[PDB]
């Protein structure tokens, strides 16, 4: 088969700013009739891939025109200028000259911002769980910038780090931050046991409850 | 709207599945329906196509015994049957299909979540969460279901800009799924909040409304 290769896995860029995405292919994709059968989609998270440009340079419809393509018979540009929040996502290339069909791993758009700190709320069980006989505290890390950031749960003061589980959101499309959920479950009988539950990020913010507190 | 696949498919080792994809309008016997798969968290790959009118296929070698391509036209429908199934088989698989008169369009189905496994379909439980006893969050948990995905909304998809709903958590064969949902201060309670959970592979759908906690 035809091998694609993308070389970089993401590609940070400023929004406002062009970005250049690449890709090679291993055998020539320049047809007799002049030509290059060269494709470019770009997949959002949870969403199907979206066709941006068609036989190497032509723009398809509903893509902007900050959306470009070009290249030689073996080496490819997509070109984004004046990149825009909503732009980030996976972006792969795609070779349609001979079958079977072939497509480059993709290429990660990664969008830089000013730094943001957490936005953290802390959630006791809901009393229709505790009678199952389990129980999670669940606390949301929300909105933040850089996507590195650190959890920490505390029960009546000491640290807790079993039975922890943890999530993280790609980054959003509005305002390019990064978010996190993380749930500590315990049984109903150890959660009755004590009373002071505490989430602490440190990207220190903190935020407790007291169970008995209503 | 073009082209219409199930959510999800749960098969046990060993056994074969038969996938579908339903293509609108009238010229399903004049374009090729491509098939594409994509494991969880990695990159796209061609499986083969099929031209409806003609029933000629083009494989991937990769692919061959592994699926089989065929369409019913006299209900415009295409499927892909895969067979003795393996773990390396659980991914979405996609349908595809190029516009009849304009190269620059491309349809594709929402993608089918196979899940090979020999565990039982389990209904999630769905537990609302209140702040504790500006604005305020508030939370919806799901938990213990099995195999993915369940579709989450909030009062129907009446708000939506400031949800954040993560991505499910595996443990002790079971998934778990939070979401979370931040509004101005005078929005709740007064105004009513519902989280909305569907899990169509054991069919069913529930409804939980969010309200202030109490001396219970």
């Amino acid at each position: 088969e035809i091998v694609m290769t993308q070389a970089a896995p993401s590609v940070p860029v400023t929004p406002g700013e062009s970005v250049s995405i690449s890709c090679r292919s291993s055998k020539s994709l320049l047809h007799s009739n002049g030509n290059t059968y060269l494709y470019w989609f770009l997949q959002r998270p949870g969403q199907s891939p979206q066709l941006l440009i068609y036989r190497m340079s032509n723009l398809a419809s509903g893509v902007p025109d900050r959306f470009s393509g070009s290249g030689s018979g073996t080496a490819f540009t997509l070109r984004i200028s004046r990149v825009e929040a909503e732009d980030v996502g996976v972006y792969y290339c795609l070779q349609h000259l001979e079958y079977p069909f072939t497509f480059g791993a993709g290429t990660k758009l990664e969008l830089k911002r000013a730094d943001a700190a957490p936005t953290v709320s802390i959630f006791p069980p809901s009393s229709e769980q505790l009678t199952s006989g389990g129980a999670s505290v669940v606390c949301f890390l929300n909105n933040f910038y850089p996507k590195d950031i650190n959890v920490k749960w505390k029960i009546d003061g000491s640290e807790r780090q079993n039975g922890v589980l943890n999530s993280w959101t790609d980054q959003d499309s509005k305002d390019s931050t990064y978010s996190m959920s993380s749930t500590l479950t315990l049984t109903k009988d150890e959660y009755e046991r004590h009373n002071s539950y505490t989430c602490e990020a440190t990207h220190p913010i903190v935020k407790s409850f007291n169970r008995n507190e209503c | 709207v073009q082209l219409q696949q199930p959510g999800a498919e749960l098969v046990k080792p060993g056994a074969s599945v038969k996938l579908s994809c339903k293509a609108s309008g009238y010229t399903f016997t004049s374009n090729w329906i491509n098939w594409v798969k994509q494991r969880p968290g990695q990159g796209l790959e061609w499986i083969g196509n099929i031209y409806p009118g003609s029933g000629y296929t083009n494989y991937n070698e990769r692919f061959k015994s592994k699926a089989t391509l065929t369409v019913d036209t006299s209900s415009s429908t295409a499927y892909m049957q895969l067979s003795s199934l393996t773990s390396d088989d659980s991914a979405v698989y996609y349908c595809a299909r190029k516009h009849y008169f304009y190269d620059g369009v491309v349809y594709w189905g929402q993608g089918t979540l196979v899940t090979v496994s020999a565990a039982k379909t389990t209904a999630p439980s769905v537990y609302p969460l209140a702040p504790v006893c500006s604005s305020v969050t508030l939370g919806c948990l799901v938990k213990g279901y099995f195999p993915e995905p369940v579709t989450l909304t909030w009062n129907s998809g009446s708000l939506s800009s400031g949800v954040h709903t993560f991505p499910a958590v595996l443990q002790s064969d079971l998934y778990t799924l939070s979401s979370s949902v931040t509004v101005t201060s005078s929005t709740w309670p007064s105004q009513s909040i519902t989280c909305n959970v569907a899990h169509p592979a054991s069919s069913t759908k529930v409804d939980k409304k969010i309200e202030p906690r109490g001396p219970t």
